[PDB]
């Protein structure tokens, strides 16, 4: 399943990824020269695309299409800055329309002590309840804990 | 025997979920064939390919890797994107064998942007240093194109050359010099010292002797003064070898109407 | 009104003069005023007229590093000449003659008055 | 020193199914081919110690049924060049353990391509030691 | 390439198996722990003992100075931690952290911490502000904890070595490593860090005689090194030069260049094995415990190679070991004496040979630079090699047009434009050679004077010095000779006659040449001719110029330094450190001259 894990270079998405995937991590920069990775979970056979989002490519991040069906959208939770507004909305909407054919599960990262501004405000802002829509989960994490990881996958490995 | 248009659609089928390593390998061969005899190329077709090729990368399969390089290598002066590749590239680089690495540089070199360069320099440092020459050799050639492109910054690197300057593989010994010359050849002077540099020196992967000859003469040629003490040193040596060609090399040049020293030449000649 | 006269005339297209005359004889030897392939390379030729001497300066502002600008030529003398002026080659780019001059009027009936060494500083 | 202006792999039947033009200077695929017609044809089925066309060096190994070519400038050393000419020639041969034919090529098309890239890469000869090579590769 | 280099046997002691060494930077004191069980702290400088402590009489494995803290930390293998305030050696506190043989302490400097590893297969962290809390315990062992080192770079993250052969690198959020890697095929004795922050290497030690380099960011064994002569007790990163220090279980020093990686040298103080090492972070002085004793060596130059054109560009090359690629500086702006200034940016160069001399042409112009023992002279603007050869010793013919050389034999040949000058060809015992206006050959603890065209022993004076600076026009000349110093006149005419007459003294040189004007008893940090004025530094850090019977300190300097250059026009002195901030103080040359002239009776 082409499941796209998204976010920037510099996020430390990658850190997570291999933490999960390999057990072990790697730098807080998500990739520059991509990830395609395969994971069996629950012995079900999965492709992870991990994007160190970086702009030019970011622009092109649409860049591929076929066989799309699932989103890890990594967003950094505590990110007080790049998260919402035009960017957030735009990305979400665009993605949604383009591939209305895949569940969007957003991943909120390095929650540590959360350095956001309200779990509630944001979820709403994202129109998390614009829902009447595809399997969704809003999910909390600080990477080091991995505050919600296994469910994401688990609940996911639901059919 | 076979035809392009169909194929062009069909190649993406490997990109379709299809598992059968062979099948695609073959199809790839054909493409290359179309190409080999002669083929139009272009972007759209490329771009679509860009997404197409890209997914296909859980392959472990080494040989599988090979195939890729080639293809990519095809894209160079008409190249499209690099960032994706970075990760990939990195993968060759960290990648166990040596092998993977050489192909990547090789496509890269007509095609690329200043910028990244810095980064990739480091990698270069490493290549520069490695004992299995080959890759290092692989590294070098790329540079040339990079010289095409530019290569000046490559220049900056002279130092590495030196660390490198110690060599013990013949062919390899050869390779280093080629570069070098270019480098100093923008410069008489050093070279004069270079000469000295080799002067203490004999040569590993000969070949080296030969470029140097052209060279060694080439300063002298204009009247880089003294034939007499230097040249001659070279010559006895030159003379002496069973690298008959080298002997020749000297011989051929010295074409002197009065016989600069008519005599000796005749022995060489006899020998000829 | 020598070969050198032709040079008196060649010189003549300029009009910042402070006397000339007609050239008498010219230089027995042009002097490279900057030695062998310098940061800047000068070869100089000196011209005598019945009245003045002009040193006209031939050259290839060498380094592609540079173009020299705001160029004038100082000369400072020991055995006489009245020093009228030092000339600026407005601009000199790489590998290229341009002209700069330095001008003097030649005293003739004095004991010690036209052979001279002049000291040069490029600005 | 970029020796291969171009390299061609040729029929007996005076055609070329591989060529990698190390550098082109008269354009086209086409233009290469016309040249073949003269040259190959003319040469065809017979080789030289030395052969020249106009200050350029003409290099190459044959088979009864097949033709190999390298072009460089005749302005430089027979021996090495030969050595090379062979180096290829042998390597492949050895490698193959067989005389290439028309057969050889169809018999496995891939190997050529693969081969083609390793020694010379557009122009210069990177790779060599054919046995070495031969061993070196197999994958 | 040569050892034409600084190696100093800085300080010695012959003793026992001195296991451990720890450095007091903040005042260069050193702490050492012995296999005796007594530990001592020394000021090496005069081979003087700052304090010694009998902490235990059991061998005392671990030691730290806590400088911030102003206290010194100690532990012996009574498994207790004893504290002294080093501010006497007044002993603050004691408590039992680790209950087994306590091998190593690593400290967070930024943050108030003391990290410890001990053989109990435990690493404990203790917090001093909490007053030695066991704040956290780091565990993930498989054996005794032999060593801890803090990646101080990221203090915060640290690495651990064990002889079960493995290394765990940890994150705070891992009271366990982030991971363990399977390093040794022996055991990982030691783990060490790469001085630069930029890149990252560790070296780890083994006696297996194989070295692996690792890059953390990738996470690779960058490479694995072989060549060795005996179980490497230790090998270390040179932090000053790029060299590899290798050490042995017999106490062998081998150096491989951490760039050539060629064995540069082997040294034997067969004082047996490398027990400890500790290094100057200022990267220049290092100490290691050996059995027969310990030795400390001093290994530095005091400068880069640069010479300044009076336009105002001190062109230096390198920085400290950076490529030569970096020369330039014409600046562009002005500011207050005390305050600091800006540089331009446009490198030229990227030489190879590593120098230690720069000297300008006499008009700044042609520099001859020596390095690796050979002389590259540059055409500078040109960035051309003006010329090259191998030295031994040198004089520019001061005039700016010839040069002399001392061939690595010792017998003179001189070249003017690659022509030997044999009109002059003594080749007597020397010591060093001096050029300038008047020829010096320093020989036989004498300094002997020579012509410029034929040699002549003009004079010989009492002893040998160290350095000469000549006034500008030569005239009054300044020779630096330890503490002590002299100013002289050279009187020509005598010579002309004398010479004509010929019959002379030259054993002494001829007593009819030079005169001894006066002498200052002097210590020079750096020194200057302003003309014939000696403007000088003292290493006592006053900048003084000896003027008028007077020596005056224009100013006194932090500690003493290098004379940037006074571009006279500006009348200012540019002062120079070695850290590339320039300070300027204007004088006004005229004032000096004014003084000079008037005394001379040039009042008007």
């Amino acid at each position: 399943m082409r499941i796209l894990m998204v976010g920037l270079d510099g996020a430390g998405k990658t850190t997570v990824l291999y933490k999960l995937k390999l057990g072990e991590v790697i730098t807080t920069i998500p990739t520059i020269g991509f990830n395609v990775e395969t994971v069996q979970y629950k012995n079900i056979s999965f492709t992870v695309w991990d994007v160190g989002g970086q702009d030019r490519i970011r622009s092109l991040w649409r860049h591929y299409y076929r066989n799309t069906e699932g989103v890890i959208f990594v967003v950094d939770s505590n990110d007080r800055s790049r998260i919402g507004e035009a960017r957030e909305v735009m990305q979400r909407m665009l993605n949604e329309d383009e591939l209305r054919n895949a569940a969007w599960l957003v991943f909120a990262n390095k929650q540590d002590l959360p350095e956001a501004m309200s779990a509630a405000e944001i979820t709403e802002k994202l129109g998390l309840h614009s829902i009447r829509n595809r399997p969704w989960f809003i999910q909390a994490t600080c990477a080091t804990s991995g505050e919600g990881l296994y469910e994401g996958l688990e609940w996911l490995s639901n059919s | 025997h076979l035809e392009k248009s169909a194929v062009l659609q069909e190649a993406r089928v490997f990109n379709e979920t299809p598992i059968n390593p062979r099948k695609c390998a073959h199809i790839l061969t054909k493409i290359l064939y179309l190409i080999n005899q002669g083929e139009h190329l272009g972007t759209t077709e490329a771009t679509e390919a860009f997404f197409a090729m890209t997914k296909l990368f859980q392959s472990n399969d080494p040989t599988l890797r090979r195939m890729c390089y080639l293809t990519i290598k095809e894209m160079s002066c008409i190249a499209e994107d690099v960032i994706i590749v970075t990760s990939s590239l990195t993968k060759d680089m960290t990648g166990k064998e040596d092998n993977y690495r050489g192909p990547a540089v090789r496509a890269l070199c007509q095609i690329t942007d200043s910028t990244m360069l810095q980064a990739v320099e480091r990698y270069m440092k490493q290549a520069i240093v490695d004992k299995v020459p080959s890759v290092s050799s692989s590294a070098l050639v790329s540079s040339l194109h990079l010289l095409k492109c530019s290569f000046d910054v490559v220049k900056r690197w002279v130092n590495e050359a030196q660390e490198a300057a110690s060599s013990d593989n013949i062919m390899v010994q050869y390779h280093a010099l080629g570069l070098l010359y270019h480098v100093r050849k923008n410069d008489r002077l050093a070279v004069s010292k270079m000469i000295s540099k080799f002067t203490r020196h004999g040569l590993k992967s000969p070949f080296a002797y030969c470029m140097m000859i052209r060279v060694a003469s080439k300063q002298l040629e204009e009247e880089d003064g003294s034939r007499d003490s230097p040249l001659f040193d070279f010559i006895e040596s030159c003379l002496r070898n069973k690298h008959e060609m080298v002997v020749y090399e000297a011989a051929s040049a010295i074409v002197n109407l009065p016989g600069c020293s008519a005599k000796e030449l005749a022995p060489a000649v006899s020998v000829l | 009104a020598t070969r050198q006269e032709i040079f008196q005339e060649q010189l003549a297209a300029v009009p910042e003069f402070q006397g000339l005359g007609p050239l008498f004889k010219s230089s027995p030897e042009p002097v490279a005023l900057t030695e062998s392939e310098t940061e800047y390379v000068i070869r100089c030729t000196k011209h005598t007229f019945s009245d003045h001497l002009v040193f006209q300066f031939d050259c290839t502002n060498t380094l592609n590093d540079q173009t020299l600008e705001n160029v004038t030529v100082q000369m400072e003398p020991t055995e006489a000449y009245e020093v009228l002026s030092y000339v600026p080659a407005r601009s000199l780019p790489y590998n290229q003659p341009g002209t700069c001059y330095t001008l003097v009027a030649l005293p003739t009936e004095d004991p010690t008055a036209v052979a001279c060494t002049f000291s040069c500083v490029m600005k | 020193l970029y020796t291969v202006k171009a390299i061609l792999i040729l029929d007996n039947d005076g055609d070329r199914l591989f060529a990698k033009y190390y550098d082109d200077t008269y354009p086209s695929v086409k233009e290469q081919k016309a040249f073949e017609k003269n040259i190959f044809n003319k040469t065809h089925r017979t080789d030289s110690e030395i052969a020249l066309l106009e200050g350029l060096t003409v290099v190459y190994k044959s088979s009864i049924d097949l033709y190999f070519y390298v072009i460089g400038s005749s302005y430089e050393n027979e021996l090495m060049l030969m050595a090379v000419l062979n180096c290829l020639f042998d390597s492949l041969s050895q490698m193959l353990r067989k005389n290439v034919e028309k057969r050889a090529l169809l018999e496995n098309m891939e190997g050529l391509f693969l081969a083609v890239d390793e020694i010379v890469d557009g122009g210069v000869i990177l790779e060599s030691d054919p046995q070495q090579v031969v061993h070196r590769v197999a994958l | 390439m040569p050892l034409r280099l600084d190696i100093k046997r800085k300080l010695t002691a012959r003793s026992d198996r001195v296991k451990s060494v720890d450095l007091h930077p903040t005042e260069p004191w050193m702490l050492a722990s012995l296999y005796n069980g007594s530990v001592c702290v020394w000021n090496h400088e005069t081979q003087t003992l700052v304090k010694t402590f009998e902490v235990c009489d059991l061998p005392v494995r671990a030691a730290k100075f806590v400088a911030r803290k102003n206290w010194v930390v100690t532990g012996a293998d009574d498994m207790q931690i004893r504290v002294f305030n080093y501010n006497t050696l007044e002993r603050v506190h004691m408590f039992e952290a680790h209950s087994d043989y306590i091998r190593c302490i690593a400290v967070h400097p930024t943050q108030p911490f003391i990290l410890t590893s001990s053989d109990d297969m435990l690493i404990k962290l203790w917090d001093w502000d909490k007053k030695w809390s066991c704040s956290q315990v780091f565990e993930g062992h498989t054996h005794y904890v032999m060593q801890i080192v803090i990646n101080p770079k990221d203090n915060n993250q640290f690495a651990s070595a064990s002889l079960d052969r493995t290394i765990k690198v940890w994150q705070l959020g891992s009271s366990s490593p982030n991971f363990t890697l399977e390093g040794h095929e022996k055991g990982v004795n030691c783990i060490d860090y790469y001085s630069g922050g930029d890149k990252p290497y560790l070296i780890s030690g083994a006696d297996d005689r194989l070295v692996k380099i690792w890059d953390y960011q990738n996470k690779t064994c960058v490479q694995t090194l072989e060549g060795h002569a005996q179980n490497v007790s230790c090998a270390s990163f040179h932090p000053e030069l790029p060299i590899i220090i290798t050490g042995s279980e017999d106490g062998t020093v081998r150096i491989w260049h951490s760039s050539t990686y060629r064995l540069e040298s082997t040294l034997n103080y067969g004082m047996e094995r490398v027990w400890c090492v500790a290094s100057l972070r200022g990267s220049n002085n290092v100490a290691l415990g050996y059995d027969e004793g310990s030795i400390i060596v001093k290994l530095g130059r005091e400068e880069p190679a640069m010479s300044m054109d009076a336009n105002g560009k001190i062109i230096w090359a390198k920085h400290s070991e950076v490529q030569q690629a970096n020369l330039k500086a014409m600046g562009d702006t002005e500011i207050k004496d005390g305050e600091r200034l800006p540089l331009a940016v446009k490198d030229m160069g990227s030489c190879e040979i590593y120098p230690q001399t720069i000297q300008h042409n006499p008009n700044g112009r042609f520099v001859v630079v020596c390095g690796d023992g050979e002389y590259i002279i540059y055409t500078a603007m040109a960035l051309r090699n003006k010329s090259f050869g191998s030295a031994q010793e040198f004089a520019w013919a001061h005039d700016s047009s010839e040069y002399a050389i001392r061939e690595s034999n010792s017998i003179v040949k001189i070249f003017k434009n690659f022509k030997e000058k044999k009109s002059f060809k003594p080749d007597f015992g020397a010591e060093s050679i001096y050029g300038g206006f008047l020829l010096g050959v320093r020989s036989v603890n004498g300094l002997a004077f020579y012509d410029w065209e034929n040699t002549e022993l003009i004079r010989r004076i009492e002893i040998q010095p160290k350095h000469i600076f000549w006034s500008d026009s030569g005239e009054l000349v300044c020779i630096a000779t330890e503490e002590s110093f002299f100013i002289l006149k050279y009187l020509s005419e005598k010579v002309l006659a004398a010479q004509e007459t010929h019959e002379g003294v030259t054993e002494d040189g001829i007593e009819d040449a030079f005169e001894v004007l006066g002498e200052i008893q002097e210590i020079v940090k750096t020194g200057l001719w302003v003309g014939d004025c000696f403007i000088y530094t003292s290493s006592v850090n006053r900048l003084n110029y000896y003027v008028g019977g007077e020596i005056v300190t224009i100013a006194h300097l932090d500690r003493t330094m290098y004379l940037l250059g006074y571009i006279p026009k500006d009348n200012r002195l540019y002062l120079g450190d070695k850290e590339l901030n320039i300070v300027s103080y204007s004088l006004l040359v005229s004032v000096l001259e004014y003084q000079t002239a008037v005394m001379r009776r040039d009042f008007s």
